[PDB]
RNA sequence: ACUAUGGUUUUUAUU
RNA sequence: GGGUGAUUAGCUCAGCUGGGAGAGCACCUCCCUACAAGGAGGGGGUCGGCGGUUCGAUCCCGUCAUCACCCACCA
RNA sequence: GUACGGCCGCAAGGUUAAAACUCAAAUGAAUUGACGGGGGCCCGCACAAGCGGUGGAGCAUGUGGUUUAAUUCGAUGCAACGCGAAGAACCUUACCUGGUCUUGACAUCCACGGAAGUUUUCAGAGAUGAGAAUGUGCCUUCGGGAACCGUGAGACAGGUGCUGCAUGGCUGUCGUCAGCUCGUGUUGUGAAAUGUUGGGUUAAGUCCCGCAACGAGCGCAACCCUUAUCCUUUGUUGCCAGCGGUCCGGCCGGGAACUCAAAGGAGACUGCCAGUGAUAAACUGGAGGAAGGUGGGGAUGACGUCAAGUCAUCAUGGCCCUUACGACCAGGGCUACACACGUGCUACAAUGGCGCAUACAAAGAGAAGCGACCUCGCGAGAGCAAGCGGACCUCAUAAAGUGCGUCGUAGUCCGGAUUGGAGUCUGCAACUCGACUCCAUGAAGUCGGAAUCGCUAGUAAUCGUGGAUCAGAAUGCCACGGUG
């Protein structure tokens, strides 16, 4: 009934030290596999260094930004039949949401090598079109209808 | 009980250790030829595989101490039940239950 | 829950082994067989002899067979030859020489195994069974006992109906590991029923 | 959202 | 005076190959539970009677009885 | 408060007000349970946030019911259905059929003939039923016996047959939940209450405070076991930094530094400080250090448990059979499916598979056993034979992973089931219904539908290793390790 559990900060990168990367590999960790992953980082921003990739300042971590999650949920009761309420989700969970949102946008249909087809996301990911905002406006058009009687 | 699963074991594993933990060799002899195409031998297979009432098959060890079929240990020469009934007490020496 | 023996479920916590021996890895198991046929042999021979226990030590490439007894007079007989004939079939059904070492339980109404034949004798000619519990207790805390627990079950009356009856003294403590319990299960054979007796006894830790 | 009804019988108790 | 349907199990009734006795509720009894519901196996027949046909008639023809139903029965 | 008659009313009615018939309890009062679609309030991987699944396909595999000559017997509220009863040709077997003998497979006392045994032929599915040879041992108050193989008595023997509505024992489980007993006092007419209720606060009757309740027990907590870092003691069949020699091999001297295998000391007490808060107790935060806040974790199971399971782990009251609900054999059934429900594991892929090389163990097991080396051959297998009693050999080049070629969305020339051919072995013997190998063969299948699981850490997720059971064969049952 009180979870806040313990306390875990993960390690760092050891080529640069980096705190996402560490944590974006924990993504694409698949089978407890994170070598599959190691293929995908880098080359995704290398490979985007062949179609419109220009700056690398913050590698990736704008592309995370410009992909924006708004619309989680919960379900408040008394009873039997629930309320639905939106929530004002932290920087932490935010980030942790467009983790999954731009992985997922690129696996959505099947085609050849991972880092190629989040290449072709992360192009997207300075206007965002389809995948990753078009559900988004679907369901945020009750964003203040569900607050109405708190 | 059934007395008669000891009737069994008698006959089986307590008289097969001097007469069919090894045979194959007594069959084996009815392979051996001097060429191929040719016979020396014809049924005397039967002859030589003609025993019923001991085989190397069909042998159970049972429990030593419950004529049970399942759940003995060889090396304590007890079942699962009497496992725990001679070592809660004491009397089976080097096995202890908890602590480690 | 599960009962079983306080003895064997805290042998981890300093106690000793009723038998301690070490054996050839293709007759450990016969030498078990053994064991147990030196009990199952002296508890037909010595069936009035009020034996408590009887602990199996291997020392001298022979067989040691230690008997606690409250009757030791009726096991070495008049004097020291009716046991020369006892030792002899020891010997034979465990297939070395046997020693015997015989001692001598002073309190046998403090021990488990003595106290359940003591109410067993009550049980022949039915005494009032609340009576005979509440005798065995007081017995065994004026004998040095820290406390004592028993237990009576089936045909106690009185009736046909089969009931339970217990009263408890002292500590017992069952959680704590050093408390060295004494214990013991048995049947009263009576003409109507069995009666099962229960018994657990406290002196100290260790 | 709100959320129908339940066939027959059922301890010895001693001094 | 002429036509039409019935009479089969304690109670209500079905009726496809003519070698056929049956469904549910009642009667007996086992399973599950001690009952009951629910499952399953049994007991008990004037298939209204007689004659004819038929290898055999509840089962088809004919006809006697009793009950129902439409007609005729003084002008 | 219905009937009859009266009385009052325009009237529905109001008022007076029976008897016959009928049952073992109705009712007032206070108290304890238990429930609410009452109130407050504790806590839970019940919700919350994340991910991997189940519910399709193909095989394996568990159960019920009907069926059947057996489809053994049990476990259905939430405590049944990969489970008790570990590897179904015959076996093992409870179940079932056709044979056979009834003092009987199993146990003893007496009589009668035989040594125990060893060999060999016929009848018979065999159990066994008939012959033909062989051996005559032990004790010899010298009596004739013992013992052993059977047979015929009188007592008997047999039963995992049926009953936990007969039980002693065994046991599920609330639940690691924090609660429960024994006594003495007091209050109350007494049942009953108190304390065990309250205020903080914990995993906790915790650790303090307090009221008419206060002691002694069983729990909680502790005991015993195990570990992070320093110091010490000690070292082969273990270790190898320095140094001599070298089948160049920690291999041999040798060292004792360093893993490790191991006993012993140090370390951690909410103890220190702040913040909250009875200048309370207790938490939250900070500090130290390798690291706390039941240290992280084991064994953990207080009372009473459901009109609850188990007589198939063992005894045992009762019922019943013995021209058998025996036992000794040959075969069956346990692998009927007319219908009712689940658990696995593998492919459904590409971030992947396939083929061919390569890095790392951890923990068991191993003298009629683990089996090297080298082979004969397409290969299962078969052949020869060393080391090894296991820190000195063998099982055994761990697989995921690291890599190079190659294949590609075609619903997969993937998945390779499945149907054949050629075999190799085990056993009295592989029709159904046995393993393992080589060459053919060719299929369903884009993580799913109402609906629904488990875990907050070496956990969830994922891929290999070993052992017991052992004629030949586990997808059964338990440990061990990499990735995480």
């Amino acid at each position: 009934r009180r979870r806040v559990i313990g306390q875990r900060k993960i390690l760092p990168d050891p080529k640069f030290g980096s705190e996402l990367l560490a944590k974006f590999v924990n993504i694409l960790m698949v089978d407890g596999k994170k070598s599959t992953a190691e293929s995908i980082v880098y080359s995704a921003l290398e490979t985007l260094a062949q179609r419109s990739g220009k700056s690398e300042l913050e590698a990736f971590e704008v592309a995370l930004e410009n992909v924006r999650p708004t619309v989680e949920v919960k379900s408040r009761r008394v009873g039997g039949s629930t309320y639905q309420v939106p929530v004002e989700v932290r920087p932490v969970r935010r980030n942790a949401l467009a983790m999954r949102w731009i992985v997922e946008a690129a696996r959505k249909r099947g085609d050849k090598s991972m880092a190629l087809r989040l290449a072709n996301e992360l192009s997207d990911a300075a206007e965002n079109k389809g995948t990753a905002v078009k559900k988004r406006e679907d369901v945020h058009r009750m964003a203040e209808a569900n607050k109405a009687f708190a | 009980a059934k007395q008669s699963m000891k009737a069994r074991e008698v006959k089986r594993v307590a008289l097969a250790d001097k007469y069919f933990a090894k045979r194959a060799e007594l069959k084996a002899i009815i392979s051996d030829v001097n060429a191929s195409d040719e016979d020396r031998w014809n049924a005397v297979l039967k002859l030589q595989t003609l025993p019923r009432d001991s085989s190397p098959s069909r042998q159970r060890n049972r429990c030593r101490q419950t004529g049970r079929p399942h759940g003995f240990l060889r090396k304590f020469g007890l079942s699962r039940i009497k496992v725990r009934e001679a070592a809660m007490r004491g009397e089976i020496p080097g096995l202890k239950k908890a602590s480690w | 829950g599960q009962k079983v023996h306080p003895n064997g479920i805290r042998l981890g916590i300093v106690k000793p082994w009723n038998s301690t021996w070490f054996a050839n890895t293709k007759e450990f198991a016969d030498n078990l067989d053994s064991d147990f046929k030196v009990r199952q042999y002296l508890t037909k021979e010595l069936a009035k002899a009020s034996v408590s226990r009887i602990v199996i030590e291997r020392p001298a490439k022979s067989i040691r067979v230690t008997i606690h007894t409250a009757r030791p007079g009726i096991v070495i007989g008049k004097k020291g030859e009716d046991v020369e004939k006892l030792r002899k079939v020891v010997a034979d059904i465990a297939g070395v020489p046997a020693q015997i070492n015989i001692a001598e339980v002073r309190k046998p109404e403090l021990d488990a195994k003595l106290v359940a034949d003591s109410i067993t004798s009550q049980l022949e000619r039915r005494v009032m069974f609340r009576r005979a519990m509440k005798r065995a207790v007081q017995n065994a805390m004026r004998l040095g006992a820290k406390g004592i627990k028993v237990e009576v079950s089936g045909r106690l009356g009185g009736a046909e109906i089969a009931r339970t009856e217990w009263y408890r003294e002292g500590r017992v403590p069952l959680h704590t590991l050093r408390a060295d319990i004494d214990y013991n299960t048995s049947e009263a054979h009576t003409t109507y029923g069995v009666i099962g007796v229960k018994v657990w006894i406290f002196k100290g830790e260790i």
